[PDB]
Order: C-alpha cells, then structure tokens, then sequence
C-alpha cells in the first residue's frame, strides 16, 4: 500500500494481477 | 348494478387498475419514498463494444459520439436508442474532447454528413 | 529456500483472504435478517 | 360498483390465471414507484499537499483522492492534455502512460479496502516529482449508497 | 538548503504513536500493508478492531 | 516530349477552392515560419483566413 | 509470461464504473459520468404479500 | 505446431460446451420454479 524503510522486495498487493506478476518474478 | 358477469373488458381493466393502485399507494407510497429498504442500487456504464478490441479506446468514443447525432437525425430526438448512444459516449469521452467537438460542430468544421 | 519463503508468504495471503471472506459473510447474513424483520413488520402492517 | 370490486376479488380467489395477471399488474404498478435513473458526474483535480501532518506521507499525499469500490470491474480511461504522464499505482499493479490524443483502457478489480499510493512515472517537466496518486478503496454498498449521493445535483 | 519538517523528532514521535495507519474520508481508517505487518483478515483497521 | 509539353501547360490553370480552417490545416504551433508568414513556394494560400 | 500478458484484458463481466484519468502539468484530474438506477430487491415476495393483502 | 493448433481447437470446443451447459441449467431451474409456483397455487386451491 505504501513503501517501507529498508525494503527489499515489492509492496503488498490488492489485485490478483499484481500478485500474479510478483509470483512470476519469484519464479524467474 | 353491472356485475362481473355483465362488465366489459375496458371497465374490468379500469377496475383492476383501481384495485391495484388503491393498495400499492399504501404499500409503496404515491411517490415511492417507502421502498428505500427494498431497493438495490446499480450503476450503469458503457458496455463493451466488440468492434473496438484494442487498448486505445479513442475510436470507440468517436464512433459513439457520431452514432448519437446519427440517431438524433434519423430516429427523432426522444428515441431510447439515441439516449443509449448519448449515455454511451458520455461514459467514455473526456469532457474536454466533447466540448471541442461541439465547438467544431458549431463552427461548421465537422466532417460528418448530418 | 527462496521458493519456500515465497510459498510461506502465499499461504499467509490465502489465509488472510479466507478470514476476510469469513468476516464479509457475517454482515450480509445480518443484513438479510434485518430485511426479513422489516418484511415481517410490513406483513402485519397490511394485515392489521 | 362496490360488489363488482368484491366480485373482482372473488375472481382473484377463484381463477389462478386472473390471480397471476393481477399479480403481474401489481408488479407493473410497483415498478412505477421506483425512482428513475439519475446521472452521477464529477470533475475534480488532485494536487500534492505541500505540508503534511503526522499520519500523512510527505511527497505521496494528495488533497483529493480517487474513491473506487471493491469487488467491481472498473474501466480506467487514461489520457493527458499537454505532455506524457504515467498513472502508476504499484500496489494495484497498474502502470499505464497518459498520452495526449490516446484513450488507454485498464480493467481493474480490487480485492481489499485500503489506501494505495503512487506517483507519476514518465518525465514531464520540472515538477515531475510532485504528482502523486492516492486511491481510496471502499465497499460497494457504501459506494452505491453514500459516496455517489455526494454527486447528485 | 531545505530539511523537511517530517524528519524532525516531534513529527517522528507523533508518527510512531499513530503507526502505519491511513485515514479515510468515507470510511474508518485502515492498516497499511496488512501482509508484511501480519494483520489478520478479520481486522481492517484500529478503530474497527475495538480490542476485547 | 510529355515533360516539354508540361513545361508549357504550367502556371496557367487556376484553382479557387478555398479550404475551411480545420484544426489539422495550417498548423501554427509557433508564430509564422522561419522565412515569413506563408509557406515556402506558396504563391496562393488556399485555406480560408476568414471563416465565416 | 505469455499467459499473464493475455490475461490483462478482463472484460468478461458487466463493467460497473468508468473513471477518466487526465494527466496535466502538474496534477491529476478525475472524471466520471454514469447513471444510477434502482431495482426492487426480490419483488416476488412483495408480489405475494400484495396478493395475500388483496385476497382478504 | 500442428498438435498445438489441435489442442487450441479442443479447448474452444470444451469452452463452448461448458457455456452451453451454463445456459441449459438456467431454463430448467425456472421450469421447476414455475412448477413449484403451480404447486403453491394448488396448495391453496385445496385449502380455501
Ligand atoms: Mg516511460
């Protein structure tokens, strides 16, 4: 929803599409 | 007294109308300010046109805006299809685009036939 | 190890959305219950 | 007169087809008490807050948010007026450029309520840093019973 | 030439009191990032939590 | 032979078709041209400058 | 990845809202023009209630 | 490539028959609902 200090990976998601994109990235 | 075995169709229809109205005015109201707990709101937007498949949807806007004035020329001003086209282009087109298109229509610089 | 961490996080997300659906099923049952209560009131409103 | 009204009620008691026809007439009369369609329309601008309070985020906070219902298929038409801009909300997985003369559509459906932040993601001038995006998500029944009543004229 | 006022210690203490909470103008406030801070799916925000 | 015929049937015909000032006609994003007002090689502008 | 690309169009439902987003220098502008209509929620129970109100 | 084309065609046939079954469930639900309405009418026909 918002970025966090010292964050490494993506932000949290509220659509299934954004989650699917993050899942594809982790698979790669 | 004209009974049900002697009444005609139009008098029976008027009697049916009176019977229904005299009770539904008590149920729902004369205006309908009592059905707010039994009403489901729903929002209507522009439907998906199969003719316009790409992500750029400017042509859908333009064709709906033109179909509105074609409907207005051909099938009167108060036809339901013309209102459908009007709500369809109003749902898609930005307001700046539409007002530019009426100023081009008013200046005479619209290339449509109608 | 990386895919294990990812699967753990996806498990938490699935449990989160299941709990949210469990909650959201509760208000909509009580809404229809209140609707049926108003229907039972309007039933005796037209019978009295 | 009045017995013929009572005879009509007796025919309602006796004939099932007349009972169904008068039930359909009741359904027709009840739909006449339903209020007609009203248009919902707005046009507002969203500007970055120059000074923020605790509980608000610097650079990312706006004055006017975009309010969207959840569990609803929403079409987003993105365009521009002068230069190229990009409407990016990283939490919702939408990032599409705003091109002058184009009308780029996005289909979006949000799973959960919340407040999602974003910025503009295409270089557009000296103040490219200061065009943030905030999307507020609420439930559909709240959206259709309270928020859209703010835009009825 | 400009150090912003959201990095001063008073702002930081008042923000740490609130936490990662976002207000809403049409709805009760909501927890930000409910997965990385492990808020359960029954709880949406602090005011709607109403602790037992 | 046809080019030598064309050199003698050149700037003698005329066109009086004025063009309405459509938004795609006579673009003037900057004022004028680097050489003057009208286009280069343009003896007779044909787009309506009155419009009516 | 190809399957995720072709899933970006999700027009298989009735759309419920349209929002026109306009980018300016330097701010955003949001627009809407839709129609709100109301429907009687489960009218056949009210139809039967009126039926038993008229039968007696 | 040929087998990929054939598999795509079979996917379309399966989707066609699924959507046909989705349609076909709807008429026969409204048939039994109408039958239950006629049963609710004949119920009060022998109770009035
Ligand atoms: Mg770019």
């Amino acid at each position: 929803d918002s970025p966090q200090p010292w964050q490494l990976l993506f932000q949290d998601t509220a659509t299934s599409t954004a989650q699917a994109m993050i899942d594809l990235h982790h698979d790669i | 007294k004209p009974t049900l075995e002697s009444l005609s169709a139009d008098e029976l229809e008027e009697l049916k109308n009176e019977v229904v109205s005299e009770v539904v005015d008590k149920i729902a109201g004369e205006d309908g300010t009592k059905l707010a707990d039994f009403l489901e709101p729903e929002l209507i937007t522009a439907p998906y046109d199969p003719r316009f498949p790409n992500r750029n949807q400017a042509r859908h806007c333009f064709v709906r805006f033109n179909e509105y004035y074609k409907c207005l020329y051909e099938r009167g001003e108060e036809h339901p299809r013309c209102q459908f086209y009007q709500k369809a282009y109003q749902s898609l087109c930005p307001s700046e685009w539409v007002e530019s298109w009426q100023e081009l229509r008013e200046k005479g610089l619209w290339t449509g036939k109608y | 190890a990386w895919k294990t961490w990812h699967w753990n996080e996806k498990r938490y997300i699935a449990q989160y959305y299941a709990d949210m659906a469990r909650r959201e099923a509760r208000e909509d049952a009580a809404r229809k219950s209140a609707l049926a209560d108003k229907y039972k009131q309007l039933e005796e409103e037209l019978l009295s | 007169m009045s017995e013929s009204k009572d005879q009509l009620k007796e025919k309602l008691k006796a004939d099932p087809s007349f009972r169904a026809e008068l039930k359909d007439r009741i359904k027709n009369a009840l739909l006449s008490k339903v209020p007609a369609s009203v248009p919902i329309s707005y046009n507002f601008d969203s500007y970055m807050l120059t000074e923020v309070q605790p509980g608000q985020l610097r650079v990312l906070e706006v004055d006017e948010r975009l309010v969207l219902p959840t569990n609803t298929l929403i079409r987003l038409l993105v365009t521009a007026s002068d230069v190229l801009h990009s409407w990016a909300v990283p939490a919702l997985g939408v990032k599409m450029d705003a091109v002058p003369g184009r009308l780029n559509q996005v289909w979006m459906s949000i799973n959960r309520e919340g407040v999602f932040y974003g910025q503009c993601s295409e270089l557009c001038g000296a103040n490219h840093s200061f065009m943030p995006i905030v999307v507020e998500a609420i439930s559909p029944r709240q959206f259709l019973t309270e928020y859209v009543k703010k835009w009825i004229s | 030439t400009y150090r912003p006022e959201s990095l001063s210690k008073e702002f930081l203490e008042e923000q740490a009191k609130i936490g990662e909470v976002a207000q809403r103008m049409n709805a009760p406030p909501v927890y930000l990032n409910p997965f990385t801070n492990r808020i359960p799916g029954s709880i949406l925000g602090p005011e709607d939590a109403k602790p037992e | 032979a046809f080019m030598l015929y064309d050199f003698a049937v050149g700037l003698e015909e005329e066109h009086h078709v004025t063009i309405p000032p459509y938004p795609w006609m006579r673009i003037r994003r900057l004022p004028g041209m680097p050489w003057g007002q009208d286009g280069l090689f343009e003896g007779h502008p044909r787009v309506a400058t009155t419009w009516p | 990845s190809l399957t995720l690309i072709y899933s970006l169009d999700q027009h298989t439902e009735r759309p419920g809202l349209t929002v026109k987003i306009i980018g300016r220098q330097w701010y955003w502008s949001y627009e809407m023009h839709d129609h709100l209509q109301h429907k009687l929620l489960d009218p056949d129970r009210l139809v039967g209630i009126a039926e038993k109100a008229l039968v007696k």
